[PDB]
Parts: structure tokens; sequence; C-alpha cells
RNA sequence: GACCUGGCGGUGCUUCAUAUCCCUCUAGAGGAGCCUGUUCUGUAAUCGAUAAACCCCGAUCAACCUCACCACCUCUUGCUCAGCCUAUAUACCGCCAUCUUCAGCAAACCCUGAUGAAGGCUACAAAGUAAGCGCAAGUACCCACGUAAAGACGUUAGGUCAAGGUGUAGCCCAUGAGGUGGCAAGAAAUGGGCUACAUUUUCUACCCCAGAAAACUACGAUAGCCCUUAUGAAACUUAAGGGUCGAAGGUGGAUUUAGC
RNA sequence: UUUAAAUGGUUGUUUAUAAAAAAAUUUACUUAAA
């Protein structure tokens, strides 16, 4: 009942993110720092690399919520431009008014 | 139908007096009522030879935050009932340069009331 | 903040279109509302998963979804024990005979729980969202079938049974395990006893006397075990001794003197079923009187607490015993007592509140002032209960009385927003009322318009798509109170109906008439009043023709009037 | 998604296509013009797929002087009520196919010699 | 209630973003919006917990 | 969870508690293509094979 | 027969308010306003409508920037629009001669204007504005044209420039609304005395984002502290230590004066601009009423508008445009 | 030209409310804002969980109370609480309308883990403000 | 044949255009390098915009993802009481461009033309009265200024089925869904921008009273090459810094943009 | 009165009506008996 396939992949992505966001975190700072033996942290830039591939969060896109735009979407309503502006310019939108001066 | 259409009793402002106890009326914040508030109040921006929309559908005078729970004879009653929760501040602390010597340390915090569910 | 008159209850929609409008109304659109949130909450527990994401801080436990179903699959005892706390009575049964078949040991305790939980519901599944007369109490039951399997039965074991029974009205059987219950030398609690006094009253019909000494026995049974009596025990003496009306009173009062003694404190509940024992239909009310003027004494200025499922009734059976005894003084003691502190919350249900403010308005009206009772009006109605057609009559016979009957085109007002539009016996008390005697014209004009509003209500009648019925009295009233305020024109077109409806109009009306004709100086309309009355066949009308025939009547019209008759 | 659904104002607007550049300078033909149908005209309120009473909104709040309960009307009689929703759809449908026989003046498509009726009545209480 | 009070109004907020006015192509036309935030500072002193 | 939403206001339809007017929309639609013959074929059972 | 469509109740409507509707307003307005002064705690007898409007703002606060879109409770005379009443009665005939003209109020006012000349001739101004269009539509409660309206104000000032008895004058008077000129003459800033006895006058300044406050000493060396600064170390630019001098200079007195003046915000050259606006309206107090005239009339009071104008979208700066392509 | 939610003229017989008769550029000139939280204020939370209720509950009571809206809903916040104030017509029984309310506030308070009230102001017919 | 209305005229007269049509004023584009679009060519390898009114345009943004493309492989009541970015913007809603840096569009009536398409003004007045809409007035920003906003009816079947929705037609073991990998280049041309060609300059200090530099070690790359770092699971590729390198360019043809 | 200034594929323009309807409840405690 999302709004289409593309919607639902990133469904799908934030949801395995999550899951693995401990184990990614814990296996990237053994990564990050030049303490370790290199032996050591080569075995841990294999580890992460295992991961499924729908673990890593770059993957996720800021979709609009109504609509799946992947672009124009303001972050703060997490609506696309055109379906933003459709609620302000009908009064729907608390306090947010046509900006002139 | 067997019956005519049911009718709408009239406003309840005419039966009103004008020495009644408002904060009775409205005791809390609610919405404003038309058949509540015994006043001729218009709203809207008035059409060419025209005057503001009266109170009776009047989605503007709903869209407003109104303050007629809360009139001045409301606060000062609302007030004096609170006056036996309250403490009175130590006598002995007038000024601020005796706050700082009887109590050297200041400890700030900060609450934040917003609306919603969380 | 104080309770706003011109506001109907809070619990309604504050709109003029939504408010309750009558006393039916008023119950039936707060059940509309209750069925609502049944269905929502039948919607929200049948599918719960919906409402699972909570986004609430601090979480509200009462907001989410509730699962009624057990969630221990596994047949064992612990597992049975959800069933219990789930009050599923045909579930644990089963799976009770189920742990009994497999062997495996079921604790006293747990067995104890599963009595309790089916005794109290006669072995029927308590009622739920959605999938009178007569002994409740079956031979066939659960209840009994395990009891006798139990292996070891303690002494809360044959209480909840005993309670059980008498509350399903198997009175003889439950004195029957009573009997058991000495034999085995087990102690029975409070509450089993209290079951206990009410089989003896029910189970034989012997007469008081008889009654009595049983009663006194299992008190002095009770003091035997060691047993201290609760409020509840002298509540059910009191409540059982109605039976016998007559017999009881002197015996009930000390039963009454025997609580302050022990130390329990009477509640409302005591002093309901003591009132109503007291109170039987007879005319001098003489011990009805001393008892209710203690009772109040007693209780003023008294802050109650919810003591006794009973305690609701009080107030209208003390309101009764005012308006029976018809003193007003009492009456301002006993609704005194009802504002105090928050003693206002123990009027009871809806029911009670209209028959305890109906008794109560209807004595402010008759023994009161007329300027009080409109005060009394006001605050009352419509805000605390919505009045019966009976007691606007008795606002009217008030207002009568007190000679004030320029408020009777406001009554009317009220009446037809209250419901009473289409009630026959108000609108012919109002115009009879109206049109009794003559009046100054100001008074006579206000009637007029008053009149014209009653009949246009009988024109618009609802029963009309049964058969519409104008009574006689109206339709003579109406026509007089138009002819008083000059709208001649508007009575010239009733006599029309008169001859329709077939109703006789008085002699009283006819008489009138005359000065309209002779002001009008019109024979034609002389005539119409001299036609009207002979179709009747009133004496009057005979000598009346000579009359008007000697004032005002043309010659060709004086031959056909004694040819008509 | 249930977020991307419509109104039925705004779905008939752009289904019927009245407003567009199609219909300016005689530049679409009138025969498969479609017309607006009301969706809403023969539904009640509380009615569903399901069959529930609900006392107090698809049926009455009081039996007998008793406040109804939940209840859900049995397969074979949603059947009828489902039927007879249809049926009650077909004779509305047929009502308006039902062509009125409109007098014809000198030719069958020609405007000469038909009736316009009585002239409208005056501002003033006159009559034609 | 006796509490000693002092009011000043703090300088307002307004916070302005630009979107495009049309869904597709026109880059030139925008739409700006703007949200307004008022302030109003009420400081007390010398209270006490209660 | 654009599944709670659509599957809540699904049910509260069948329900008969919400009226969809976008449903109902695309319900009279389909009924016509039926009796137009551009009725959606059998899974499997196609035109091509 | 073909039936037309037939029109419905005019959609249009205009709504007319009959006599008795605004009876029954006004005693709505009673009856409101003493419910109004019940709420507030007032007295119902002395409450005005400043009161109501007060009330009315606290209790239906409304943010909206148009003052006509906000909640008011106005008498039913200021707020309906003037209706002129039945011009004939039931009988059918009109009540004024000249009704059937379509503006009688205007040609019977036209009417006694020439009649008045008439008799004049037979028997022979700053403050004062000519009633504006709008306002004399409002008296007479008719539509008037633009050439209409000069029409009858020529016949006014024929009427005025003859002359006119005690009557006539009135007449005149009775379209004449008054206008107050505003006074272009500097507000002179209040001689302060410090803790020594020493005169001083504190004014301020502004020019674009840069705000100053000078103070101006009656008796002085000359010296000059910019934020605590010497003026040529503060001001290194030599335009800038002009712009200080221009003030003094104008009216001769380099050298006779002492400042000590704050300026923050803006640039170099727009914190001269301020201090010297600053400067200028404090030494205003010393100087006498003609010198300050002059100091007007030569620049040297007046608050300079000029600041910076926003970019707007889908251009490159506030004026300059995006290059453009015919093809 | 302009679209933006403005509704066009027409022959002068189409009749708009006071709401759809304004233009976006008058949102805070003319005509107030159809919902008040705190979540678009200046260093607050929640913008886009709030944006969303609104959305859902605008539709929720479209679907609701079919054929009975006579204007756009008017949504409030306060704290914890959800007012939501709807402009119903005359044409519904009371009977009906009462269920409704129940219904819609006792499912809306589980959906939404907070306290909900509805609050109906009915007219016999919708407010015209011009005819366009 | 004769007319009505509009358009158009290298059509007359008169008055004008205020960043404006000409004469004028200032800084630019067209030449060079680089950045980024577009067209062509190339590729197994998206789509849309594309006189004014496309060309740092949908994108306030593509290493995977995004993605709609290509190759290969896999799934069949499928996240959905399915799905489709499949065709048709010449079926539409929605949101817009454009004249508009306009002032007109007008329902309802009345009158003129012999009751034709049509037309309706003269103020010392001769048939027009006109609701509504736009302009205007109000409002936002720092004023009554200015700038924003606003800007009707229509014109270009103007843009957008790929924001989303949707009429008609089509696919349903595939025109739907998923996985892995991969293409997004430069023969060439061209739009916009950035940095320069320097002395009103370059470097350092300072933030305006300085010392040096100043033509084959000058001015001049934000390019090439190497190294490092930042983000990321993934960087020859994205960005930043350093080193190295020191090129064209010596003020630019026809022509052309913006500003009161 | 007064320089030169050519071109623009084919076919695609304007007629018959208009509009739904409803609904039942049916004003007054407690108890109790056989
Ligand atoms: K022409
Ligand atoms: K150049
Ligand atoms: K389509
Ligand atoms: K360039
Ligand atoms: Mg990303
Ligand atoms: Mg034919
Ligand atoms: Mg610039
Ligand atoms: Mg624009
Ligand atoms: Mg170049
Ligand atoms: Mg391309
Ligand atoms: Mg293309
Ligand atoms: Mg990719
Ligand atoms: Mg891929
Ligand atoms: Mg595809
Ligand atoms: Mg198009
Ligand atoms: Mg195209
Ligand atoms: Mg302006
Ligand atoms: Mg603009
Ligand atoms: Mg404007
Ligand atoms: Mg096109
Ligand atoms: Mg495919
Ligand atoms: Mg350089
Ligand atoms: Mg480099
Ligand atoms: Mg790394
Ligand atoms: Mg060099
Ligand atoms: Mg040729
Ligand atoms: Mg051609």
């Amino acid at each position: 009942h999302y709004v289409d396939w593309r919607m639902w992949r990133d469904v799908k992505r934030r949801k395995m993110a999550y899951e693995y966001a401990d184990e990614r975190l814990r296996i990237n700072s053994l990564r990050k720092n030049t303490i370790l033996p290199k032996i050591l942290q080569d075995v841990a830039d294999e580890e992460i690399a295992a991961l499924p591939r729908d673990s890593c969060p770059v993957r996720i896109r800021n979709r609009c919520v109504m609509t799946s735009r992947p672009r124009g979407v303001k972050r703060r309503w997490r609506l696309s431009r055109i379906v933003f502006r459709h609620l302000a310019d009908h009064g729907q939108l608390s306090g947010i008014q046509r900006a002139t001066w | 139908e067997r019956p005519p259409r049911r009718k709408a009793l009239p406003p309840r402002t005419e039966k009103m007096a004008v020495d009644q106890d408002w904060p009775s009326v409205y005791p809390v914040a609610a919405p404003f009522k038309p058949s509540a508030v015994p006043l001729p109040v218009r709203m809207g921006y008035p059409v060419k030879k025209g005057v503001p929309m009266a109170k009776e559908g009047n989605l503007e005078l709903l869209k407003i935050p109104n303050f007629l729970h809360l009139t001045p004879v409301a606060i000062k009653k609302h007030c004096e009932a609170l006056k036996d929760f309250c403490t009175e501040w130590p006598a002995a602390l007038d000024s601020d340069e005796k706050c700082e010597k009887h109590f050297p340390i200041e400890i700030d915090s900060t609450d934040y009331v917003s609306s919603g569910p969380s | 903040v104080n309770r706003d008159t011109t506001a109907v209850p809070y619990v309604f929609q504050d709109d003029p279109y939504l408010m309750p409008a009558s006393s039916l109304e008023s119950r039936s659109f707060l059940l509309a509302k209750k069925s609502g949130e049944n269905v929502a909450k039948f919607i929200i527990n049948s599918y719960p998963k919906y409402f699972q994401k909570d986004i609430a801080e601090p979480h509200i436990p009462c907001l989410m979804p509730e699962y009624f179903e057990p969630q221990i699959k596994d047949i064992s005892e612990a597992a049975l024990k959800e069933r219990i706390e789930l009050r599923k009575v045909k579930a644990s049964v089963d799976m009770f005979d189920q742990l009994l078949q497999a062997g495996t040991t079921v604790s006293l305790e747990t067995t104890n729980s599963l009595l309790d939980l089916l005794c109290y519901y006669g072995d029927q599944e308590p009622s739920t969202d959605y999938h009178q007369f007569g002994v409740t109490w079956r031979a066939k039951n659960n209840a009994e079938r395990i009891f006798s399997l139990m292996p070891e039965k303690n002494e809360h074991s044959y209480c909840t049974m005993i309670r059980g029974m008498v509350k399903h009205r198997a009175y003889e059987q439950a004195l029957n395990l009573y009997t058991e219950l000495l034999n085995n030398r087990l102690h029975a609690d409070v509450y089993t006893f209290n079951a206990l006094i009410e089989a003896t009253v029910c189970a034989i019909n012997e007469k008081f006397e008889e009654k009595w000494s049983k009663i006194l026995e299992l008190l002095r049974h009770m003091v035997a075990q060691k047993v201290k009596p609760n409020l509840q025990t002298f509540n059910t003496i009191l409540k059982c001794l109605r039976r016998f009306h007559v017999f009881a009173r002197s015996p009930a009062l000390q039963v009454l003197r025997e609580m302050k003694a022990i130390g329990i404190e009477p509640s409302l509940a005591t002093y309901h079923h003591i009132i109503r024992l007291f109170d039987q239909p007879g005319d001098p009310l003489k011990r009805s009187s001393f008892i209710i003027y203690d009772i109040m004494n007693e209780l003023m200025g008294k802050r109650f607490s919810p003591k006794d499922p009973d305690d609701d009734k009080f107030f209208q059976s003390a309101m009764s015993i005012c308006s029976s005894l018809r003193d007003l003084e009492l009456a301002y003691q006993v609704h005194g007592l009802l504002k105090t502190g928050d003693n206002w919350k123990f009027i009871g249900p809806d029911q009670h509140r209209n028959f305890y403010y109906s008794k109560f308005f209807d004595l402010i009206c008759l023994m009161e002032q007329i300027d009080v009772t409109l005060k009394w009006y006001e605050d009352l109605i419509p805000s605390a209960y919505f009045p019966h057609s009976q007691t606007m009559i008795h606002l009217l016979q008030a207002l009568d009385v007190a000679n004030r009957l320029e408020v009777i085109p406001k009554i009317w007002k009220d009446s037809k927003e209250y419901g009473h539009t289409f009630r026959s016996d108000l609108r012919e008390e109002i115009l009879m009322l109206m049109a009794r005697d003559k009046h100054p014209p100001e008074l006579q004009v206000a009637f007029a318009d008053c009149a014209a509003d009653i009949k246009s209500a009988y024109e618009s009648q609802p029963i009309r798509q049964t058969a519409q019925d104008w009574p006689a009295t109206s339709l003579n009233c109406i026509a007089i109170l138009f002819l008083r305020a000059g709208r001649t024109q508007e009575a010239w077109k009733m006599l029309g109906l008169f001859r329709k409806h077939n109703k006789i109009p008085r002699s009283e009306l006819l008489n009138e008439l005359m000065d309209s004709a002779k002001v009008s100086n019109s024979p034609s309309q002389a005539i119409e009043v001299v036609e009207l009355a002979s179709a009747f066949s009133l004496p009057i009308c005979e000598g009346l023709t000579q009359r008007v025939m000697s004032d005002f009547a043309i010659n060709q019209e004086q031959k056909e009037a004694l040819s008509n008759l | 998604s249930f977020f991307t659904k419509l109104t039925a104002d705004e779905l008939w607007k752009g289904a019927l296509a009245e407003t567009g550049a199609g219909a300016k300078k005689g530049r679409g033909k009138r025969t498969k013009k479609k017309k607006r149908k009301d969706l809403n005209r023969g539904q009640i309120i509380g009615e569903g797929r399901y069959g529930f009473l609900w006392p107090g909104l698809n049926v009455p709040l009081m039996k007998n002087g008793a406040v109804q309960t939940i209840a859900q009307r049995s397969k074979e009689e949603q059947e009828k009520v489902e039927a007879d929703m249809i049926q009650q759809r077909e004779e509305w449908d047929r009502k308006k196919k039902m062509k009125v026989k409109r007098e014809r003046g000198w030719s069958g498509n020609s405007w000469g010699g038909i009736s316009l009726g009585p002239p409208d009545p005056g501002p003033c209480g006159e009559t034609y | 209630l006796g509490i000693s009070i002092k009011v000043h109004e703090p300088p307002r907020k307004i916070e302005r973003f630009t979107l495009l006015q049309s869904v597709h192509i026109y880059k030139k036309h925008r739409v700006q919006y703007e949200m307004r935030t008022l302030y109003r500072c009420l400081e007390l002193e010398h209270l006490t917990g209660s | 969870n654009h599944h709670t939403y659509a599957e809540l206001m699904q049910t509260l339809r069948f329900l008969g508690l919400y009226r969809d007017e976008h449903q109902d929309f695309m319900d009279e639609q389909k009924r016509l293509k039926k009796l137009r013959g551009k009725e959606k074929p059998k899974k499997g059972e196609g035109k091509r094979a | 027969a073909f039936v037309i469509p037939k029109k419905n109740v005019p959609t249009s409507k205009r709504e007319t308010y009959t006599e008795d509707f605004i009876k029954k307003q006004i005693e709505e307005f009673n009856i409101g306003k003493r419910h109004l002064a019940n709420m507030m705690g007032e007295d119902p007898e002395t409450f005005t409508q400043e009161d109501i409007d007060r009330a009315i703002a606290y209790l239906f606060p409304s943010g909206l920037f148009e003052k006509r879109a906000r909640p008011v409770m106005k008498h039913p005379e200021q707020i309906f629009p003037r209706q002129r009443a039945i011009q004939w009665g039931e009988d059918g005939r009109p009540f004024h001669y000249l009704f059937y003209t379509g503006k009688q109020s205007y040609y019977s006012l036209m009417h006694d204007v020439y009649g008045m000349l008439l008799n004049l001739e037979k028997h022979q101004v700053i403050g004062s504005r000519w009633l504006i269009k709008e306002e004399l539509e409002e008296m007479l409660v008719e539509k008037l044209s633009d050439l209409d309206y000069m029409q009858f104000i020529r016949l006014l000032e024929k009427l005025l420039t003859s002359q006119c008895g005690a009557a006539e004058e009135e007449f005149v008077q009775r379209f004449r609304r008054s206008v107050t000129l505003e006074s272009k003459k500097q507000l002179i800033e209040p001689v302060q005395y410090d803790e020594q006895g020493m005169a001083f006058s504190k004014s301020e300044g502004k020019r674009k984002t840069a705000k100053a406050e000078a103070i101006v000493y009656k008796h002085g060396s000359g010296r000059i502290k910019v934020n605590g600064i010497d003026y040529q170390l503060y001001f290194p630019i030599t335009q800038d230590r002009e712009q200080l001098m221009f003030p003094f200079h104008f009216v001769d007195r380099l050298g006779k004066h002492d400042v000590t003046c704050t300026v923050s915000g803006g640039g170099r050259s727009a914190q001269a601009g301020a201090i010297r606006l600053a400067m200028a309206k404090a030494l205003c107090s010393f100087v006498t009423e003609d010198e300050v005239e002059w100091m007007r009339q030569a620049g040297l009071l007046t608050t300079d508008p000029r600041v910076r104008e926003r970019k707007k979208p889908g251009q490159e700066g506030a004026r300059r445009k995006f290059t453009w392509k015919k093809r | 030209k302009n679209r933006a939610a403005r509704v066009r003229v027409s022959k002068g017989d189409k009749p708009v409310t006071y709401e759809e008769a304004h233009a976006p550029h008058y949102i805070a000139h003319r005509k107030g804002w159809l919902s008040l939280h705190t979540g678009n204020l200046d260093g607050e939370d929640h913008a886009a969980e709030r944006t969303v209720e609104d959305v859902f509950l605008r539709k929720f009571m479209w679907g609701t109370f079919p054929g009975c809206l006579a204007d756009q809903l008017v949504l409030k916040r306060r704290g914890n609480q959800l007012e939501i104030c709807a402009v119903v017509l005359r044409q519904l029984s009371p009977h009906k309308y009462y269920f409704l309310v129940g219904y819609s506030e006792t499912l809306l308070s589980y959906f939404y883990k907070c306290p909900v009230r509805l609050h109906l102001q009915t007219v016999p017919s919708k407010v015209v403000y011009k005819y366009l």
C-alpha cells in the first residue's frame, strides 16, 4: 500500500539498515583508527563488506512520504515541493504563509 | 417523512441575563460557540458595500484561539482559589546580593511545553 | 465555577440543533453516543494491529488495545490460571476437566478460583461486545460437579458455593449446604452469613415471627463462631424485613439501634431501607413523619462515601416521603444534604434523577411563593432535568393560585421547547386558564397570540397521520380568546370548525358574540350566530333570537329565523 | 496508498474534461461527452460489505424498549441486500436511458415551430 | 498571586525559503514562503518551589 | 506506515463506517468495463501463451 | 412546449438592509454591550466604544495583518452602509419634485446653489479643502460622476468668489473639510546637564545598518571621540572625516564643541553618515532657530532612506537580470 | 497565470465560502490557518508527524461524515489534547451525529494515543460569502 | 454584388516610449583556459524541455542507491481485495509559461439599425443603466516612496500521463516484480557561467600614511601529474589541502545582454 | 518630396433540453410478591 515499488524498496532499506546499525558501527570503529594492528583492521574491512548491501545507510533515499518524489523534498516536512505547496496554499500548514518583503 | 424536519432550538444566549456569572458559561478553554456567546461579534473582510460576516457558521472566529474562559473576573476568582498552594518567599532575601551570600550556587534547567502526543 | 442554568448537561453537544429537547431525547442521545463508543471499541479489539503504534509519551496504558484471549496453549495448572483470570467460564471448565483427566495436580487455590468464577456467573459466559423471573441456578451445573470432584474442600470453597446459590435464587439449596458446612465443623465468613440471612427469609413463606426467630438464630450462630458483622449484614436484614411491612417496623428500629451501639455507621442504604419499610400506603403517615424527621436530623451536614450498592436509592425515597407529607421545609433539608460536599453524586441513574426532581419541583410549586418557585424553575429546568408534561400543569396551577397569569405565554414557549407541543392535556389546560376570566387589553392581546400558536400546533399535529382531534373545550376557548382580543375576523372562522367537528359551543361564547355583531351593526352576521346555535338545538338560541330581532335584524331575516327551528 | 486518493469532485472534473483546449474552438466533437454520476446517491451511512448492523446508525437504536447490540446480517441476508442494491441502480439507470417524446416542429432536427411555453411573468405580478 | 513579573519582547525571527512554482521546468519562477516566530519573555523573580 | 492507514481505512469501508469516494469511483469504472468487455483476463490463461 | 430551464432565486441576491432590520441590530448591540461590560467586570453605564474594542481584541486575538478582517463589535450605524429611504409612498407618487432625474439629492443641491447665486446677483482657505468626491457622495447618498463633481465644485467656487451673506457662507462651509498642515520645523532636543554642570544634548542617527548616538557639549575645543577613540584614528579615510566636519562647518562652529559618540553596525562610510546625522541633530540645541532651518534645507537633518534593495528570485541581482537569449 | 487554490470567476452563480474565496496570498492577511500547532515554530520538533496526522484527519472526517461537512475543519492542538472543530449541516438526524461523535472520538484516541474531542457546529445551509 | 466585426498595412495625422525605440551613459558576452548545459557522433545502454516563452531547464543536484536505461539471471494471485515510468499533455485534473513592463472581461436589462451580421459617445452632453471579476484601493518589507505580492477573460490544442491522480486503448509467464554487473564518452559545434590577460596591477603586513614584485623564475589554471586527508561498505572517479607543473591568454570579428 | 526589403507544403471550427428521495422513537423511581 506504499505509493510505489520504489518507496517499498526504500522502506526495506531503512528497516535493514536499522537492524544492522549497531553491528556496522562496531566494525567501523575497528577500521577508523590507527591504533589496532593492520591485520585486524583488514579482517574488519572484509566483515563489513560482507554485510547485506541494503544495510548500507548511504543507499537510503529521502523520498516524499505522500508521492514518493525522490527530489525536491523539504526535510522538515518530508514532503515534495509540489505536495508541500498544495497544503501551504490551502492554509493547512500551521504558521506557513507566502513571503513578501 | 412523518413529521416536519427537526427544527433547531433558538440560541441559549437569548436566555442569558446581562448580570450572569460568565465564568460559568466558559469555565475552560473551548472553541467559540456562536450559540453560547451573547455578543454580536462579526469577522471577515467585507465585500464591496458589505459588512463583516456574522458569527453563525463563521469559520474565522472558529480559527481564533479565544480567551473567553480567561476573563478578568475569572482570573481574579481563579487566583483567589490558588493562593492556598503558594508558599512565602523568605523575607530576608530582599536583594540579589543577599541571595548570593547565602546561596552561592545557581542551577539553571529548562522545560519545554510543546503540543503533540509525546 | 457553578452550574450554568441556561445550558443542558455538559455531556451533550452544545449546539441548538443537537441539544436534547426532551427527557426522552436526553436518554436516547446519550445512548447513541455510547453505542458509537462501543462500535469503536469493537473495531479496536477486533483489529489490534491497526492500534499498536505507540507514539505517546508518557505511555498511556488505557489507550491500547485489549486482548481477551488466552495466550498460554499448554495444558497445565499455570496455563489454566490464565483462563480463570480472563473469566472464560467454558474454556476454564473444559481445561480443568482435561487437566483432571490427564491426572496432573490442580491446587486447591486454583480450584477455589474456578469455583468463584463458576459460582458468581452461574456457569454462564459473561456478556461480551460481539462474537429475569425464575431461578437461574441449575441442578446440572459445572459448579456442583466440580464441587464434588474436589478432593479437599476448605472453608472458602463452601462459602463461595453458598453465596453463588443465594445470588442465583437457590435459597433452599444454599441453606442445605450451610447445614453440611456446620456438620464439617467449618466456620463461615461474614459474606456467607449475609447471604444465608436472605435465604431464610426468601426460602419459606412463614409468618414474620418465625422468620424473625430464624434471623436471630443466624445472628446467634454468627456470634458463636466469632464472626463480626459488617454493614451489609444489617442492610440485608432491613431489606429482607420489607416483606412484613407493618410487623417489622419496631424490629427494624432495633436493628438500627444495634448498629450504632456496635459501631457500624449506618450508610445511606441503611436509612433507605428503613424509610421504605416505614413508608407504606397509609394516610396518617404518623410513624413515617417521625422517622424521616429524626433521620434527617441525624444526617444533617454529613458527607457520605460509597459503602453499600443501595446508597444511590436514598434521595429518591426521601424526596418521595417529603411529597407525601407535603412538607417543603423537610424537602429543603433533603436537598440541602444532596448539595453538601459531594453528596450530589448519590442521586443515582437518570430515571432516579428525573423522579427525585419531579417530586421536588412539584412540591415547590404547590407549597412555596410564586416568586421563589420561578427561581427554582429557572435553575432546575433545563439544566438539571427535562420536565414531564404533568409538571408544567402543576406550574400553571401555581401561577393561577398566585394570580400571575402574565407568565402563561412564557410557559407555553418553554413547553414547546421541552417536547410538550403536542400533549393534549397541557394544551387544554393553558387555553382554559387564559380564557377562564376577562383580562385587561394588554394581557388579552398576549393571550390571543399564545392561543394562535396553540391553534397552529393543533393544525400541524403529527398525530394527523393517525387521526386529528380538536377537543371541544380547546376550540371554544380559542374562539373566545380571539373575540376578546378584537380579532373578530379570526373568530368568525371558528364557527365553521364547530359544526365541522360536531363540537357544541358554550352559551358564554354565543352570548358574547352579540356585542361583536352589535358594534358592527351587520344584521347578516347576527343571523349567523342564530343559525349555528339553532343547528345544535340550544335553548338559549330561541330566547336569544328574539332579542337580536329587537336590536338588529332585517325584516326578511326575521321570518326565516322562526321557520328554521 | 490512502494518501493519494482524491475526492469525487476532483475525480469527476478530471475525467469529464469539460474545461480544456479541445472544447474552445470547435476542436472536439459532441458525441463522446460523458456525464457526471453521483456515486453517493443510493449509499446509506453504516452500510458496508460485511453487513454489520450498528445500533443507532444503520439500524434503530432501541428495539422493544431495549438498546440493540452489534449484530451482523447472515450471508444469505447480505446477498439479498446486495442484490437489491444492484436492482435499484439498474432501475435508476433505466430512468435516465428513457427518451421522452419531443414534439417535432417543421423537421425533426429543426427549431422552427416548437413552442417555448408562456412568456415569463413580470416582476409586479403580471402573467401571460 | 503576589509574584513579581517583568515582561519584554525579544526580536522576532522570520524564516524564508524558496520553492519552484511550476511542476516541470520554468526555473526562473519561484514561490517564496515564510514562517514568523514572535516572542514574549515573562521574567518572574524571587519565587518558591510551591 | 502506509499499510496501517490503507488497511484500516479499507476495513472501515467494508464495515460501513467510512465512505471512500475514490474507491467508489474506481469501482464504477471497473464495473462499466465488464459490460464493455474490457475485463481483466485469468492469470496464466492469458491472450499470449 | 419546450421548457426553458427556469432561473433560480437570483444568485447575486444583493443584500438590502431594511430600516426594521437595522433597528433590531441596534437592540442587539445594546444588549451585547451590556454582556461585554459584565464579562470584563466594568460598569455597563460608562462602557465606551474604545473599551469595547479593547475587550474584543483581548477576547478574540487576531493577528491578521488587515484590520478590516479582524473581529469587530461596532454600532450598526457605523457597520452597515447608509441606505436611502423609499422615495415614493403607497399611492406611488414620489416625494421629491426632482425624483425622475435619478439624482434628486445632487440636482436639488445644484438647484439650491443656482437660486442663491440669482438672489446674490440681484442683491449686488489654506486649512480648508474642497470636499472630495467620495465624501460628497456620502452626504448625498448618491453615485456621482467625476464631471458631475466638477460642475458642483465650480458652482461653489462661483458662490465663494462673489460676495456672500452670513447664510450663504455657512452653506459653503458644509462642503469644506479641515486640513491639518504638518509643520516642517525641526524638534529641538532638551539641553541636559551632567554631574559637573556642563550643558550637553544627546541625539541619535541612522544610516543603512549603522546607528550612532552623539553627545554634543555646548562648550568645547573641537574634540570628537568615536567609540572612545580619537576620530582621526577611528576614521583613517579622509572622506569620513569630511562628513564629520560638514555639520559644524555649515554653522561655522568648528573648534567650539566637544563630541562623544558611539556607532555600531554598518561599514566605515555608513558609520560616518550615521554619526553626521546624530551630531547635527544634537547640535541643533545650541544653534539658533534660523540656523536650524538652514541645516534642514542643506540636507543635514534628514534620515537618508536609501537602504539596500533585496534580491528577487529569477534574477542575478536587485535589478540585474539574467542574460536574455532571443534565440 | 497563477492557479494554486483559486476559485475562478464564472457567470455569477457559483457560491463560494469565505475560506475558498481567498487565494494563497491572503493566508495571513484576511484568512487564518486551518491548523494550529507548535511544530512549525522556530526550534520546534515533529512538524512532519503533525502534518501527516492533519492530512489523515481531514480525510477521515470527510468520509466518516459523508455529505455533512459544510466547510473545512479547524484542527487545534493544546499540549496532549487534539480538538477537531467541524461545521456540519442540519440534514443528518441527531442520533446519527451522536453515534458518529462517540465513534470517531474513541477510534481516533486509540489511533493517535491522545485525548481527542470533536466539536460540531451546525448550520442550516452552507454559508455563502459571495457568488462568483 | 454590397456589407458587419476583427486582423493586417514598407497606412495618414497627433501625442508619446524613461533602462528606453533612436542619439546618448556604465559594465559585460562573442576570442583564451576551465566549469556546466545542449546539439551532433559514439555506446548493448533512459525520459522530458528545446523561437521570444529551451539550453546550472524538471535536479534546493546521478560513484552504488537514486533509476525510469542496457546485458545476464530469477519470480508468477505477485508490498497492495495486484501491478505497469506502457501509448495518448491533441481526453483531463493538478501546478505553470506567455502577452501582462496589459486594462480589459462582463451576466441581467434598455435603446439604435425598417426588429441583418452588429452598434450604443459629445458635460453649455445627443441612449445607455450596469451586479460581478481584474486594475485600483488595502496588506507584507524600512514611510504616503520603492520593491515584492497581485494581475481577470482569453491567445499559443504552449509545458508537464515521468510529482501524484485520472478518461480512453494496451500488457497480465510480462510492457509486471527482484538480484548482480555495467554505460553516462568526445570528431566537432554551440548557450550560460568562472578565472584571466595585469600597474586603479601582483605578493606580504595591515584592514586604507608600509615594504617589495613588475615580462621567458613577471601576470596567468579552480586544468594535468603525484601525495595526503574528509565522507562512504565501496573514491583512478566526489570534495578539501599540499607538492609539482607555469600552458593558452597581451582586452577579443560579424554581432549581442543588462542596468534609472 | 527621398536606398534596397524575396519567400511560408496538405487536410483539419461551433446544436438540442435540464433537473433524487427519506427516518423511527413514542415523558414520569424503588421494590417486591406468589
Ligand atoms: K478595418
Ligand atoms: K569577451
Ligand atoms: K493515463
Ligand atoms: K561564455
Ligand atoms: Mg543519498
Ligand atoms: Mg430525424
Ligand atoms: Mg550586480
Ligand atoms: Mg508568474
Ligand atoms: Mg568565450
Ligand atoms: Mg537529453
Ligand atoms: Mg523531446
Ligand atoms: Mg546508478
Ligand atoms: Mg544497479
Ligand atoms: Mg517498467
Ligand atoms: Mg497543452
Ligand atoms: Mg512534448
Ligand atoms: Mg505601495
Ligand atoms: Mg512579481
Ligand atoms: Mg493590485
Ligand atoms: Mg502540445
Ligand atoms: Mg520488466
Ligand atoms: Mg591571482
Ligand atoms: Mg593546482
Ligand atoms: Mg575511508
Ligand atoms: Mg609565476
Ligand atoms: Mg519560391
Ligand atoms: Mg500559407
